[PDB]
C-alpha cells in the first residue's frame, strides 16, 4: 500500500543516515598495529584519528598524519590528489550531506502533495549518496593500501550504502506510481 | 576488498540503470527495465552471459557501456591473476624469527632440558627474550 | 670477464596486422554496398 | 663502549679516564718506517693502558697487543634500498 | 548512426546485442570487427597474465650467491679497508668471482668513504648494493629515514675484543670479565638496547590495481544520470510551454 | 630447515692447558687457516659438500 | 658431492652398462665419459643418445 511504502521509505532513509553518520564519526573502521602518540601495539583507526588498544598508551587517540612529508617526497600528482581526497574525507561527508538532503526532501513531500517532482529529487539524492559512499570506500581502501581487519564501523557504512540504495529504488517507484495516478485520473 | 566492491558496484549499477530507464514519465512502459530486470541485466553483463534485453536510451546505454568495460577489465584481471598463481608456486614459512615465535602461540617450541641454551634465557633483559621466557 | 622472462606493453607493431585486416574489410564492405546500390539503380 | 667500560672498570674496581685518539685512526702497520700510529700505536708506546673500542681482532694486532675474547661477533653484510598508478589496468597495451 | 555505435561498443565488450546486421556489407563489417575484438581482448588478457607472472617470479636478493649471479643491481665495497683485501684472498667460487666484477667495471663502484656510499645507496632506488660489516649495518638500518635494510647472513666471521698491551696486569681480569658479561646477559642486553631501544624505526590483486576501472564506472554512472535529468528537464519544459 | 637468526653469540675454540707453550702456535695456526679460508672450506666440506 | 651420498650408487663398473642404464632410465640418468668415444655411440642404433 501507499502508507506502508511511505513509512518504509522514511524508516530506511533515517536508518541509512544514522548508520552513515555513525560510521563517519566512529573510529572502528580498521584494526591495525601502529605507533602510539607519535612502540608497536594493536590499534583501531577511523577517518580522522586512531586510538590504541591493550597497550601502555591505551585509550588516547592521535590524529593520523595523512601527509607523510618526513622524507619530503612528492612522486606523481595522482598520489597527491588521492592523499588530498582521503585526508579531507570529502566523499563520505558528501554522502551524509546527500542522505540528509534526500531525507529532508522526503519529509517535505508531505507538505507539498501536488508537486510530484520533489520525490524524484529524493530518489536522485539517495542514488547519488550511495554512489558517493562507494567512491569513498574505494578511495579509503586505496589510501590504506598505499595483517588488518575491518571493524563494525566500516561495515556500518557498507550497510548504509545498501539501505540508501534500497530506499532510492522505493522513492523512484513512488514517482512512477504518482505519474500513473495523475494520468489515470486525467484519463477518466 | 575487490569482491566486496564488485558486489557494491553491481548493486549500484543495477539501481542506476533502473532509475535512468523508468524514471522519466515521457518514456511510457516502452522498456522492460524494472528493478528485477535491471538486476538480471547487470548480473548477466558481469558473467558475460548476455540477456534478452538491452538499454535503448542514451543514459541507459552509457550505463551499460561503462558496466561492460568494468566487467571486461575485472574478468581479465581475475583470469590473469589466477594464471600467475598457478604458474608460480610461492611457499612462505609461518614463522620467520624468534620474535614472531613469541607473538604466536599455536606452535610450541623449547630447548634442552639441561644445557647452555636453557641457562642462557633466564638472565636475558631483552624485551623479546624476556617475554617468551 | 666484463660480461628471457621479460614483459612489456604491447606496441602497435604487434597488432598492426589486425588493424590492416579491419580496414580492408571496411573497404570491401563499402565496395560491395556501392556495387549493390549501382546494380539496383540500373 | 663507555657502558661496557663502566662494567669492566666496576668489575676490576679501578678508575678510568676516557680520551680520544688524536689522529682518529684504528691503526695499521707502515712498511716504510715500521712505526705504528693511531689506536694500535697508543698501547704499544705506553700512551694507553687499555683499549675498549671496536677493534677488529686481526693477526697483525694480536701478535703484539693482547686481545681478549671477542665480545661481539660480526661479518660482511649487504645493504640495499628497501604503488601502482590509478590507470594501471591499461598497462598491457600501449597508448 | 546511434544504433551502429551501440552495436560496435557491445561487440568490442563481447557482450550481448539486441540487434545484428542483416545485409552483406553490414555483416562483413560485423565479422571483421568481431575478429579484431577477439584478437585485441585475448592480447590484453595474455599480456596482463604475462605481467603478473613475471612480477610473481621476481625473487628479491637475500644472500650473496643469488646476488652474485645477477648483474642488474650493481655493488661495491669501500676504496680501502680489509673488505677489499678479504675478497682478493678469498678463493670461494662465490667470492673469487665477487672480486672479478668491480675489477672490470665502469664506473668505479668503489667509494671513498662509508658515508658517501650509504648516501648514494638511498638515491640508487635499489640499483646499487653496499657491502659493510654486520654490526654497524643494523645501526644505519635503524637510522632515519629507515630506507636501507640488512639482508642475508654474514659472509665471513670477525670479532671485536678488548685490546691490552702484552704483559699487563689487566690482561686476564678483563678476559674473565668479558666472558662474565657475555654469560650474564648484560653485554647482550646492552647490545640489544642501543641498536633497537634507541632505534628510530601480497599475492592477490589489490583494489589499488583496479581502482581506475571503478572510478571510470562511477563517473560513467554520474554522467548517465546527468544526461537523464537534462533530457527529462528539456522534455518537461518543452511540453509545458506547448500546453 | 634453519629459520630466523642467532639470538646469542658464541664461539668454538681449541682448548689448551693454562700456560701451555703449544697453545700459542695452535691459536696462531688457527688464524692462518681463517685468513686463507681453510677453516671455512673445512666447514663446507663437513656441512655443505658432504 | 653427489655419488658419495646417493642411494642407489650411480657408479657403473663398465662403460657399456652405463650407456644401457641411460637407455633404460628414459632420460632420468646421465653418464660422464670421454667426448670422442661418446660421439661414436650417438651415431649407432637406435640413436637414442
Amino acid at each position: 500500500d501507499r502508507g506502508v511504502q511511505m513509512l518504509l521509505t522514511t524508516v530506511g532513509a533515517f536508518a541509512a543516515f544514522s548508520l552513515m553518520t555513525i560510521a563517519v564519526g566512529t573510529d572502528y573502521w580498521l584494526y591495525s598495529r601502529g605507533v602510539c602518540k607519535t612502540e608497536e601495539v594493536m590499534t583501531h583507526s577511523g577517518l580522522w584519528r586512531t586510538c590504541c588498544l591493550e597497550g601502555n598508551f591505551k585509550g588516547l587517540c592521535k590524529q593520523i598524519d595523512h601527509f607523510p612529508e618526513d622524507a619530503d617526497y612528492e612522486a606523481d600528482t595522482a598520489e597527491y590528489f588521492l592523499r588530498a581526497v582521503r585526508a579531507s574525507s570529502i566523499f563520505p561527508i558528501l554522502s551524509v550531506i546527500l542522505l540528509f538532503m534526500g531525507g529532508l526532501c522526503i519529509a517535505a513531500s508531505e507538505f507539498y502533495k501536488t508537486r510530484h517532482n520533489i520525490i524524484l529529487s529524493a530518489g536522485i539524492f539517495f542514488v547519488s549518496a550511495g554512489l558517493s559512499n562507494i567512491i569513498g570506500i574505494i578511495v579509503y581502501i586505496s589510501a590504506n593500501a598505499g595483517s588488518y581487519s575491518y571493524g563494525w564501523s566500516f561495515y556500518f557504512g557498507a550497510l548504509s550504502f545498501i539501505i540508501a540504495e534500497m530506499v532510492g529504488v522505493l522513492a523512484v517507484h513512488m514517482f512512477i506510481d504518482r505519474h500513473k495516478q495523475l494520468r489515470a485520473t486525467a484519463r477518466a | 576488498e575487490i569482491w566486496m566492491c564488485i558486489v557494491f558496484a553491481y548493486i549500484g549499477v543495477s539501481v542506476v540503470l533502473f532509475l535512468v530507464s523508468r524514471f522519466s514519465p515521457y518514456e511510457w512502459s516502452t522498456n522492460e527495465f524494472g528493478i528485477f530486470n535491471s538486476l538480471w541485466f547487470s548480473l548477466g553483463a558481469f558473467m558475460q552471459q548476455g540477456c534478452d534485453i538491452s538499454p535503448r536510451s542514451l543514459s541507459g546505454r552509457i550505463v551499460g557501456g561503462v558496466w561492460w568495460f568494468f566487467t571486461l577489465i575485472i574478468i581479465s584481471s581475475y583470469t590473469a591473476n589466477l594464471a600467475a598463481f598457478l604458474t608460480v608456486e610461492r611457499m612462505v614459512s609461518p614463522i620467520e624469527s624468534a620474535e614472531d615465535l613469541s607473538k604466536q602461540t599455536e606452535i610450541a617450541y623449547g630447548t634442552l632440558d639441561s644445557g647452555s641454551t636453557k641457562e642462557f634465557f633466564r638472565r636475558s633483559k631483552i624485551a623479546v627474550f624476556d617475554k617468551m621466557w | 670477464g666484463e660480461c628471457k622472462e621479460k614483459t612489456s606493453a604491447l606496441s602497435l607493431s604487434n597488432v598492426a596486422g589486425v588493424f590492416y585486416i579491419l580496414v580492408g574489410g571496411l573497404g570491401l564492405a563499402m565496395l560491395v554496398a556501392l556495387i549493390e546500390f549501382c546494380y539496383k539503380s540500373r | 663502549c663507555v657502558d661496557l667500560a663502566a662494567e669492566i672498570a666496576k668489575h676490576c674496581g679501578f678508575k678510568y679516564k676516557l680520551t680520544i685518539v688524536g689522529d682518529g685512526k684504528y691503526g695499521a702497520r707502515d712498511a716504510d718506517t715500521k712505526i705504528w700510529n693511531g689506536m694500535v700505536g697508543e698501547l704499544v708506546y705506553g700512551k694507553a693502558d687499555i683499549a675498549i673500542a671496536p677493534l677488529t681482532i686481526t693477526l697483525v694486532r694480536e701478535e703484539v697487543i693482547d686481545f681478549s675474547k671477542p665480545f661481539m661477533s660480526l661479518g660482511i653484510s649487504i645493504m640495499i634500498k628497501k604503488k601502482p598508478g590509478v590507470f594501471s589496468f591499461l598497462d598491457p597495451l600501449a597508448y | 548512426i546511434f544504433n551502429s555505435l551501440w552495436f560496435s561498443l557491445g561487440a568490442f565488450m563481447q557482450q550481448g546485442c539486441d540487434i545484428s546486421p542483416r545485409s552483406l556489407s553490414g555483416r562483413i563489417v560485423g565479422g571483421v570487427w568481431w575478429f579484431f575484438t577477439l584478437i585485441i581482448i585475448s592480447s590484453y588478457t595474455a599480456n596482463l597474465a604475462a605481467f603478473l607472472t613475471v612480477e610473481r617470479m621476481v625473487s628479491p636478493i637475500e644472500s650473496a650467491e643469488d646476488l652474485s649471479k645477477q648483474t642488474e643491481i650493481a655493488y661495491g665495497t669501500l676504496d680501502s679497508g680489509s673488505t677489499k683485501e678479504f675478497f682478493r684472498r678469498s678463493k670461494i667460487a662465490v667470492f673469487d668471482k665477487m672480486w672479478t666484477y668491480m675489477r672490470s667495471a665502469e664506473p668505479s663502484v668503489f667509494v671513498r668513504t662509508t658515508a658517501e656510499g650509504v648516501a648514494r645507496v638511498r638515491k640508487s632506488k635499489g640499483k646499487y648494493a653496499y657491502l659493510l660489516e654486520s654490526t654497524m649495518n643494523e645501526y644505519i638500518e635503524q637510522r632515519k629515514p629507515c630506507d636501507t635494510m640488512k639482508v642475508g647472513g654474514n659472509l665471513d666471521s670477525k670479532g671485536y675484543d678488548i685490546a691490552t698491551p702484552k704483559g699487563s696486569s689487566l690482561g686476564t681480569p678483563v678476559n674473565l670479565a668479558v666472558l662474565k658479561l657475555s654469560e650474564q646477559g648484560v653485554l647482550d642486553k646492552l647490545k640489544n638496547k642501543w641498536w633497537y631501544d634507541k632505534g628510530e624505526c601480497t599475492s592477490a590483486l589489490s583494489l589499488s590495481n583496479v581502482a581506475g576501472v571503478f572510478y571510470i564506472l562511477v563517473g560513467g554512472l554520474g554522467l548517465a544520470m546527468l544526461v537523464a535529468l537534462i533530457e527529462f528537464c528539456y522534455k518537461s519544459r518543452a511540453e509545458a510551454k506547448r500546453m
